[PDB]
RNA sequence: GGAAGUCGGCAAAAU
RNA sequence: CCCACUGUCCCUAUCUACUAUCUA
RNA sequence: GCCAAGCGCGACGUUGCUUCGGCUCUUCCUAUCAUACCGAAGCAGAAUUCGGUAAGCGU
RNA sequence: AAUGCCGCGGAGCUAUCAUCUGCCGGAUAACGGCUGAACGCCUCUAAGCCAGAAUCCGUGCCAGAAAGCGACGAU
RNA sequence: AUGUGGAACGGGGUAUUGUAAGCAGCUGCUGAGAUUAAGCCUUUGUUCCCAAGAUUUG
C-alpha cells in the first residue's frame, strides 16, 4: 500500500486506473503523480499519461483488466491511436457505446470475474465478455446501481460498503470468489473504487488514508 | 473542488427553480445567492453547469428544506460554447445537493452530467451514471 | 478530428458548425445548421423532409478497433480513398443517368 | 509548541548573528531619530509628541531633583425635582449630588434633598434648577446640610458641589 | 484555554490612544457653528456612540478570549489554577466585566444629556466630558490588563494536552532517567540539566506504536511544579511510569523513592502502573538502564500493551524546465516499432474522410 | 462613458494607420525591417492544438478565429534620412527610385487621369544624367542622419480592389550602423520586401488600423486603434496550393472560402492570418508592426501547428470547404 | 495583486528578458534576415 | 431566468 | 399565499412608420 | 484636596466617586475598509492585532 | 388583403447570449542600510551613497498647435 | 480624358426557401423551380459610354 495523492485529491481512483498489465495516468496535470506511479510500477507494467474525452476523470471512465481495456464512445480518434501506440500489443483496446459512458463508475472488473451495473446493456456485456475474457456478472454492491464506483475489485481481494449486510457480503464474495471485505478508505469516505486503486501485487491509497484503513487494504490484499 | 474552469455563458439567474438530479428525495432546489461573484453594480449574480451556490429544496422531505446550503449545477438549458468549439444545451436545469467540502450528498444521479463538472468535482464523477 | 454527420440533413458537420444536443437517453444529436436544429425541434421526420439525405435514399433518389501506426499503411490508404471515391462518383453518375432514363 | 520555545531556541541555536550590534546601534542613533522627529511631525500626532516630551521633561527633572536630595417652552438646564408652565426634562434631571467635604476632603454621593436658593433666578429657585453657585440640601446622616454648587452641571454633566462646611 | 487564539492585550495607555484614534480617524471632524443645533446635536453623538462603541467591542473581546475555568476540562482548570491562580483570574475578569458596564452606562447616560443639547460649547462640553469620563474609567482599570496579558501570554505558552487518547504519564524523582526516556521515545526534546526541577512545566509528545497514538506526557520531579505535576496525574486516563533510580545516581535512595512512590500511590490507582529500574547497569517492574540507554524501548512496549489491555519524471521534468514550462512529449513514450514512424504525424481528416477512422 | 485615454472621441484623421513608435535601433542586429502593411479580407475559423504547459487543455485542440490579411510583396521605392536635433527627429532629406510604377504614383494625384502624369520626370532624368547628386545625399544621410526610413508602396493591384492608388509609407530599418541602413536601401531599391523575409510566423506582432465608423451615436467609431500581441498563426504563399491544407488534414485547397470572401473578393497573394479580431472592417488596409518590447510569456512563445482550417462559405450558412468533396458528397446536379 | 509597475516585477522582467527572450528572438530576426 | 425591477405585477403577454 | 404568464429587470438588441433634418 | 519647577497663584504628578431623508449621478478630501510595501508584539507556522507610507484602484 | 396568418430566412446590425487584446524604465515615501563628521567615541545625515510602496515622473496608447515645423514631387 | 476603364444586363460560382409550372401514371421528369447585391465573389459573354463643361490657382 503507497500513499499518494493527485494534486490536492485523495480521490487517486478518479484522476487513475490500475490494471494488472498496465496504468493510466492523467495528462496536463501534474507530473508528480505520474512520477510516483512509475516509481512504484514503471519497472513492472508501461504507464500511459493520457486522457479520455478531454478530461482528468479517466480512472472512473475506463474500465478493464490485464487482459484488455475499454473506453467510451466519446473517447476521439486521436486519443484512441495514443492509447494504442503507448501501450502494447497483446493489451486489447475496444471502444463501448454505452448508454452510460462511465465504465470505471459502472463496472467493477478483475482478471477472472467482473460485476456490472445493473442496466447495463447486452451488447456491452457481450462486448466486456468478449475482450476481458472474464465471466459477467449483474448485480449490485450496497444497494447501489453504481458498482464500479461504491466498490473495489481485485485479484486477491475485495472491498465494499461497510453498510452491507453481513449475508449480502458473504454473497458477494463467494460470486466473486474472493475475500471481500467491508469498509472505507481515506477516513470515511464511501466510494472505495475511487479512493483507492488496487493491483495483483500492489495498492494506491490516497493521502488521507488512515493507517488502520492501510492496514485493513494490506491484510485484504496480502501485498 | 479543484482544478481551474472555463469563462461560461451564464443562463441560471437568482430567484430560479431547478431540477433536483440527485437519489435524496428532493425535487426542486430554490437559488438564492451565487458564490464567488463581483462587486457589479445591478448585475444578478448567475449560474452555469459545474457552478456551486446556495440552494434551498423547495420540493423534497422535510429535513432537506429549509436548509441554505450549496448546490452544484450540472445541466444547463442556455446554450454555451466549450473552447473546443461545438455547442451545448441541456433539456433542463438539473442540479446536485452537496456539502460545502465537495462531497455528494446523495448516492445516485440521475440525466447526464457535464464533462466540466465531472472533471471540476472529483466526487460527482465518482457519483456519476454518464458523462456525455 | 471527426468530422460528424448531421441527425437531420445527414451532411458532414465540422469543429465549430452547428450546434450539439444531448437527450435524457444520452444520446447525442449533431445538426448542421440552425435549419436542421429547428427542423428536430418541431419533430419532423427526415424521412419525409424532402430536401433530406434519409429522404433521397429511401425514396429511390440514391473503426472501434484502434490500429497500430504504420506509414505504409497510411499512405495506401490514402491512394485509395481518392480511387473509392472516384468510383463512388462514377456510379452515382451512371445511377443518375438511369434515373433520368 | 510548549511554555518557552524561542527560549529553548535561543539555548539550543543562539541569538541573531547581529542583533546585539543592531540593538546599540538603534539605541545610539535615537537621539538623532527623536530630534528629527520633532521638527518634521505635524497635526494631532506632533502635538500628542510635544504634550508627552513635555511631561517626560517635567518628571526627568523631578526625578534629577529627589536625585539630588537624596545625596417651544422647557428647562434648558439641569434641575432637582399654573406652576410648572414650562417643561422640565427627566434626563436632565438629576437626584444625587456628588459632595465633596471641605475638612475631610472626600467626595460623597449624597441624594439631593432639596434646593435650597439659586442665585440666579428665584424661578429657578422655586423649579429646583442646579447651577452653579446654586445652594442645595443634601443628606449628612451618613457622613441634612447644605452646599453651593461650585460647578456648571449642563456641561460637565455631574452635579458636583463642595459641602458648606 | 490551551487553544490560545487570543489577540494581544495591550497596555492601558496603549488601548486609550488606540480607541481615541480609531473614533477620531473614523467618525467626522469637521463641525461649525452654521450647522442647525440639531446637527451639531447628532455630531457630537456621533462621536459619543462611536467612541462608546469600540470601547464596548475592546471589552467585549477580551472577555471573550479569556476561557472560563468552569467550562475547560478538570485536568485544564487544575493545571491553571495551580500555574495563575485562577481565583485572581476570574477577579481580574470580574472587575473588567464591571468596568465595561460602567463604561457603557456612563456613555448611555451622556447620549442622553446630549440629545437635549443647547449650543456648540454645551456639546462640545458634554462630548469632552463622556470622554473623560471613559478615559477615566480605562485608567482606573489598569493592573487588570497587565495581568490578563501575562495569563494569555502563559496560556498560549501553555501545551494542549489531550488526556482522552491514550496516554503515559512519566512522573517520579527528578532527574531519575524518565524525561531521558520520554524524550527518547517521543519526537519532542525535553532539556535535561543537572539543577533539580529542570523541567518545570510539563511536555507532551505523541508516539505511534502498535498502530496507536500514545501522548507521552512528562512531569516535574517529586513546590509549584510538583504540584501541577500532581494535579495532572490526578485527573488523566494515563498510565503511571514511575522511575525508581536502582543505582542512586539520580540523587534519591531507592527507599526515597519507594517511600514517595507509595505515598502517591493514591493519585497512582485504578491505572497501569510501571516500575523503571532506572540506571540498572550504572506495578510492573522493568528494568531500564538509564546510563546505557538499554531497556527503554521494551519499557515502552510494556507500558503501551499495558495500558492496551487496561482500555523520474519529475525529476527529469524539474531539471529540463520545471514544472509548468517543460512540455511532456507522449509521442517519445509510444510502442511503434519504426522510430521515425513514431516520431512522424499522420494525417487525420482528408478529402471529408477520416484517414484514421478508415485505415 | 469609457476611458479617458482615448478622449477626445474625434474621427481619425488618416485612412492608414499610420505607425506611431518604432522598435528602439540596435548596432548589434544586422539591417532589417520593422513594419509592413497589409489589406484585411475577412477572418475565419480554425482548429488548433494546445501545446500549452501549466494548462487545461494542455496536449489538446481548441477553435480560434484567425482573422486573414493579403499581404503582397511590398515595393521599396526610397529612403528618408532622419537627423536627431534638439527639437526632435528632422527628415534631412530624401531619395527616391529612377523608374516608379503607377501605382504609387497615383498616390500624389487627386485626379490621375486628367494629370498629365509628370510625377518624378525631371527626377527621373537627372537621375539618369547624374549620380554624384544621388552620390552625395545617400553619402549625406549614412553620416549625418541617424534614422532611415524606407519608403515603401503596396501592389493594390495583385488584390482585388477597384482602389488603384497605393498606400505609400515609411518602414523603418532598424538594425547594424547607419551606413548599413543606406547600403541595405540602395541594394533593394526599385526591388520588393516580401512578407517572408520580414514576418514568420510565430513572433508576437501588433496590428495598427483605423476602426470601422457606427454613424452618430447618443461621435462614434472610425478612430486610429493600436492591437498589441497578435500573433501570426500562418503566413501562406500564394503561388503555393498548400497554402491552406496543414500537415495533420491534406485536401489540396486555398486560403480564400468557398464562395469567395464577403466583400472583398478571392485572395491569391502572400496573406497573413492573426489570430482574434482586429481593428477595421474588410478591404480596409492594416498596419503590422514588430515588437515595441520584448516580451514572450508561454502564449507569446509556445510553437503552433494548425491542423484543419475552415474554409466554407462564409456568406450564409455555408457546409462545404471546397465544390470538391460538395459534389461527392451532394448527388450529381442537373449540370 | 501587484500591478505591471511592481518594481519586482519590472526586475523579474529584466532578468527573463535574457533567459527566455533576446538571443532566440535576435538569431529569429537573423533568419529572416539573409532571407 | 421569471417580478430578482420600483414604494408596487404600472403597461404588456397569459386567460 | 400558490400556480401560470410576460423586456418590469438582469440587459438590452433588431425592425417599421411617423417625427426629427435639409431644399423651394 | 495633597504636593507643587517656578512666577497669592502655581504646571506635570497625586488623593477621592462617578418639512427631513434617501435614490441616481459627477468629481474631490484622507481623518485608509480592501489591494501594495514596511515596523512592533510570546510574532513557531498559519490565521491575527496594533502602528506607518499610501487616495493608483476598487468599496 | 392598412406588411391578413404561419414556418424558414440570408445580408446587415447585434449579444460578458459570441470572440480577441490590455505594455516597459527610472525617482521616491514609510523603512532597512553604507561611508561619515558634527562631538578625538558614536551616529542611515549634516555633506555624500544604496536598497525600497498598487505612489510619482516618463515609455507605450489617443489627440496634433485648425496663426508650430521639416523633407520631397510637379509648376 | 481609352483602359487587366466604366456602366447596364447576362452566364458561372455561392447562398436562402423547399421540390415549380406543365405532363404522365402519391410517384417520375424535380434538391427542381424561384430569389441571389439592393453594402456576396467572378467574368476571353452581349450592348453602351467616355479622349468634358464650369470654377479657382504664380
Amino acid at each position: 500500500a503507497l500513499r499518494a495523492q493527485f494534486e490536492n485529491s485523495n480521490e487517486i481512483g478518479v484522476f487513475s486506473n490500475l490494471t494488472n498489465s498496465y496504468a493510466l495516468v492523467a495528462l496536463g496535470g501534474s507530473e508528480n503523480f505520474y512520477s510516483v506511479f512509475e516509481a512504484e510500477l514503471g519497472d513492472v507494467v508501461p504507464v500511459v499519461h493520457t486522457t479520455i474525452g478531454g478530461t482528468r476523470i479517466i480512472g472512473r471512465l475506463t474500465c478493464g483488466n490485464r487482459k484488455g481495456l475499454l473506453v467510451p464512445s466519446s473517447t476521439t480518434d486521436n486519443e484512441l491511436q495514443h492509447l494504442r501506440n503507448s501501450l502494447p500489443d497483446p493489451v486489447k483496446i475496444q471502444r463501448v457505446d454505452e448508454r452510460l459512458s462511465a465504465l470505471g463508475n459502472i463496472v467493477a472488473c478483475n482478471d477472472y470475474v467482473a460485476l456490472v451495473h445493473p442496466d447495463i446493456e447486452r451488447e456491452t456485456e457481450e462486448i466486456i465478455a468478449d475482450v476481458l475474457d472474464v465471466e459477467v456478472f449483474r448485480q449490485t454492491v450496497a444497494g447501489n446501481v453504481l458498482t464500479g464506483s461504491y466498490c473495489a475489485l481485485s485479484n486477491q481481494g475485495a472491498l465494499v460498503h461497510p453498510r452491507t449486510s453481513i449475508q449480502e457480503q458473504d454473497e458477494l464474495s463467494s460470486l466473486l470468489q474472493v475475500p471481500l471485505v467491508a469498509g472505507t478508505i481515506n477516513r470515511g469516505s464511501d466510494v472505495i473504487g475511487a479512493g483507492l486503486v488496487v493491483n495483483d501485487w500492489c495498492a494506491f491509497a490516497g493521502l488521507d488514508t488512515t493507517a488502520t484503513e492501510l492496514a485493513v487494504c494490506e491484510s485484504i490484499f496480502k501485498l | 473542488a479543484s482544478g481551474t474552469k472555463y469563462r461560461m455563458t451564464l443562463g441560471l439567474p437568482v430567484q430560479a427553480i431547478m431540477n433536483c438530479a440527485d437519489n435524496s428525495g428532493a425535487k426542486n432546489l430554490y437559488i438564492v445567492s451565487v458564490f464567488g461573484t463581483g462587486a457589479r453594480l445591478n448585475r444578478l449574480p448567475a449560474a452555469s453547469c459545474g457552478d456551486m451556490v446556495l440552494a434551498t429544496v423547495k420540493k423534497g422531505k422535510p429535513d432537506l428544506r429549509k436548509k441554505i446550503m450549496p448546490a452544484i449545477v450540472v445541466r444547463q438549458r442556455k446554450a454555451w460554447r466549450r473552447k473546443d468549439g461545438v455547442y451545448l444545451y441541456f433539456e433542463d436545469n438539473a442540479g446536485v445537493i452537496v456539502n460545502p467540502k465537495g462531497e455528494m450528498k446523495g448516492s445516485a444521479i440521475t440525466g447526464p452530467v457535464a464533462k466540466e463538472c465531472a472533471d471540476l468535482w472529483p466526487r460527482i464523477a465518482s457519483n456519476a451514471g454518464t458523462v456525455v | 478530428m471527426r468530422v460528424h454527420t448531421c441527425y437531420f440533413c445527414s451532411g458532414p458537420v465540422y469543429p465549430g458548425h452547428g450546434i450539439m444536443f444531448v437527450r435524457n437517453d444520452s444520446k447525442v444529436f449533431r445538426f448542421c445548421r440552425s435549419k436542421c436544429h429547428k427542423n428536430f425541434k418541431m419533430k419532423r421526420n427526415p424521412r419525409k423532409v424532402a430536401w433530406t439525405k434519409a429522404y433521397r435514399k429511401a425514396h429511390g433518389k440514391e473503426r472501434n478497433v484502434p490500429v497500430r501506426y504504420d506509414r505504409n499503411v497510411i499512405a495506401t490508404t490514402l491512394n485509395a480513398m481518392k480511387r473509392v471515391s472516384q468510383v463512388h462518383a462514377k456510379r452515382e453518375r451512371l445511377f443518375y443517368k438511369k434515373r433520368l432514363a | 509548541p510548549q511554555n518557552e520555545y524561542i527560549e529553548e531556541s535561543i539555548r539550543k541555536h543562539g541569538r541573531r548573528f547581529d542583533h546585539e550590534e543592531r540593538k546599540r546601534k538603534k539605541a545610539a542613533r535615537e537621539a538623532h531619530d527623536a530630534s528629527l522627529y520633532a521638527q518634521k511631525t505635524r497635526g494631532i500626532k506632533a502635538k500628542l509628541y510635544q504634550e508627552k516630551r513635555r511631561k517626560e521633561k517635567i518628571q526627568m527633572k523631578k526625578t534629577i531633583k529627589q536625585h539630588e536630595e537624596r545625596n417651544k417652552r422647557m428647562i434648558t438646564k439641569a434641575t432637582f425635582v399654573k406652576y410648572e408652565r414650562f417643561i422640565r426634562p427627566m434626563a436632565l434631571r438629576q437626584k444625587k449630588a456628588n459632595v465633596t467635604h471641605k475638612e475631610l476632603g472626600v467626595t460623597m454621593q449624597l441624594p439631593i434633598i432639596g434646593v435650597k436658593k439659586n442665585p440666579q433666578s428665584p424661578t429657578y429657585t422655586q423649579l429646583g434648577v442646579l447651577t452653579k453657585g446654586t445652594v442645595i440640601e443634601v443628606n449628612v446622616s451618613e457622613l441634612g446640610k447644605y452646599a453651593q454648587i461650585t460647578n456648571n452641571p449642563e456641561l460637565d454633566g455631574c452635579v458636583n458641589a463642595l459641602l458648606l462646611t | 484555554a490551551v487553544f490560545k487564539n487570543i489577540t494581544p492585550i495591550p497596555d492601558v495607555n496603549t488601548f486609550l490612544d488606540v480607541v481615541l484614534s480609531r473614533t477620531q480617524r473614523k467618525t467626522p471632524t469637521v463641525i461649525r457653528s452654521g450647522f442647525k443645533i440639531s446637527r451639531i446635536r447628532g455630531f457630537y453623538g456621533r462621536k459619543v456612540k462611536f467612541t462608546q462603541d469600540t470601547i464596548t467591542e475592546k471589552l467585549d473581546s477580551i472577555l471573550q478570549e479569556f476561557p472560563k475555568l468552569n467550562d475547560i476540562h478538570p485536568f485544564h482548570a487544575d493545571l491553571l489554577n495551580i500555574l495563575y491562580d485562577r481565583d485572581h483570574l476570574k477577579i481580574a475578569l470580574s472587575q473588567l466585566s464591571t468596568a465595561k458596564h460602567l463604561v457603557e452606562n456612563v456613555a448611555r447616560d451622556y447620549i442622553r444629556l446630549l440629545k437635549y443639547g443647547d449650543s456648540l460649547y454645551r456639546c462640545k462640553q458634554l462630548k469632552r466630558a463622556a470622554l473623560g469620563r471613559m478615559a477615566t474609567i480605562i485608567k482606573r482599570q489598569k493592573s487588570s490588563l497587565e495581568f490578563l496579558e501575562q495569563v494569555r501570554q502563559h496560556l498560549s505558552r501553555l501545551p494542549a494536552i489531550d488526556p482522552n487518547t491514550r496516554t503515559l504519564l512519566v512522573c517520579g524523582y527528578p532527574n531519575v532517567g524518565k524525561s531521558s526516556f520520554m524524550n527518547k521515545v517521543t519526537r519532542a526534546q525535553v532539556d535535561v540539566q543537572p539543577y533539580a526541577f529542570t523541567t518545570k512545566s510539563l511536555f507532551v509528545g505523541h508516539f505511534d506504536y502498535k498502530y496507536l497514538r500514545w501522548q507521552v506526557i512528562d512531569t516535574p520531579g517529586i513546590n509549584t511544579i510538583e504540584m501541577q505535576s500532581i494535579t495532572a496525574m490526578a485527573h488523566l486516563r494515563s498510565a503511571v511510569l514511575y522511575f525508581m533510580d536502582l543505582s542512586e545516581m539520580c540523587g534519591y535512595s531507592v527507599a526515597a523513592q519507594v517511600k514517595l512512590y507509595h505515598s502517591i500511590k493514591p493519585l497512582f490507582a485504578n491505572k497501569v502502573t510501571i516500575l523503571v529500574l532506572n540506571k540498572i547497569d550504572a506495578v510492573k517492574v522493568v528494568q531500564t538502564s538509564c546510563v546505557q540507554d538499554i531497556g527503554v524501548m521494551d519499557v515502552r512496549t510494556t507500558a503501551c500493551e499495558a495500558l492496551l489491555a487496561a482500555r523520474l519524471a519529475r525529476d527529469i521534468e524539474a531539471a529540463n524546465g520545471g514544472a509548468g514550462v517543460y512540455n511532456v512529449e507522449l509521442r517519445d513514450k509510444y510502442i511503434l516499432q519504426d522510430p521515425s514512424w513514431k516520431y512522424d504525424r499522420m494525417p487525420e481528416l482528408l478529402d471529408g474522410k477520416n484517414v484514421a477512422d478508415f485505415v | 462613458h469609457g476611458s479617458l485615454g482615448f478622449l477626445p472621441r474625434k474621427r481619425a484623421s488618416r485612412q492608414r494607420g499610420k505607425v506611431k513608435a518604432f522598435p528602439k535601433d540596435d548596432a548589434s542586429k544586422p539591417v532589417h525591417l520593422t513594419a509592413f502593411l497589409g489589406y484585411k479580407a475577412g477572418m475565419t475559423h480554425i482548429v488548433r492544438d494546445l501545446d500549452r504547459p501549466g494548462s487545461k487543455m494542455h496536449k489538446r485542440e481548441i477553435l480560434e478565429a484567425v482573422t486573414v490579411i493579403e499581404t503582397p510583396p511590398m515595393v521599396v521605392v526610397g529612403v528618408v534620412g532622419y537627423v536627431e536635433t534638439p527639437r526632435g527627429l528632422r527628415s534631412l532629406t530624401t531619395v527616391w527610385a529612377e523608374h516608379l510604377s503607377e501605382e504609387v504614383k497615383r498616390r500624389f494625384y487627386k485626379n490621375w487621369f486628367k494629370s498629365k502624369k509628370k510625377a518624378f520626370t525631371k527626377y527621373a532624368k537627372k537621375y539618369a544624367e547624374s549620380t554624384q547628386s544621388i552620390n552625395r545625399e545617400l553619402e549625406r544621410i549614412k553620416k549625418y542622419c541617424s534614422v532611415v526610413r524606407v519608403l515603401a508602396h503596396t501592389q493594390i493591384r495583385k488584390t482585388p480592389l477597384a482602389q488603384k492608388k497605393a498606400h505609400l509609407m515609411e518602414i523603418q530599418v532598424n538594425g547594424g550602423s547607419v551606413a548599413d541602413k543606406v547600403e541595405w536601401a540602395r541594394e533593394h531599391f526599385e526591388k520588393t520586401v516580401d512578407i517572408k523575409s520580414t514576418f514568420e510566423q510565430n513572433e508576437m506582432i501588433d496590428v495598427i488600423g483605423v476602426t470601422r465608423g457606427k454613424g452618430n451615436e447618443g461621435n462614434a467609431g472610425y478612430m486610429h486603434r493600436t492591437q498589441l500581441n497578435s500573433k501570426i498563426y500562418r503566413i501562406g504563399a500564394g503561388d503555393d496550393a498548400k497554402n491552406a491544407s496543414t500537415d495533420f488534414d491534406a485536401t489540396e485547397k486555398r486560403i480564400t472560402p468557398m464562395g469567395g470572401f464577403v466583400r472583398y473578393g478571392v485572395v491569391e497573394n502572400d496573406f497573413v492570418m492573426l489570430n482574434g479580431a482586429t481593428p477595421g472592417p474588410v478591404k480596409r488596409v492594416l498596419t503590422l508592426r514588430k515588437s515595441l518590447l520584448t516580451h514572450t510569456s508561454r502564449k507569446a512563445l509556445e510553437p503552433v501547428s494548425l491542423k484543419w482550417i475552415d474554409t466554407a462559405s462564409k456568406f450564409g450558412h455555408g457546409r462545404f470547404q471546397t465544390p470538391a468533396e460538395a459534389k461527392q458528397f451532394l448527388g450529381t446536379l442537373k449540370k | 495583486t501587484s500591478g505591471p509597475r511592481d518594481n519586482n516585477r519590472n526586475k523579474w522582467a529584466k532578468k527573463h528578458l535574457k533567459k527566455g527572450k533576446r538571443a532566440k528572438n535576435s538569431n529569429f530576426s537573423k533568419f529572416l534576415k539573409k532571407k
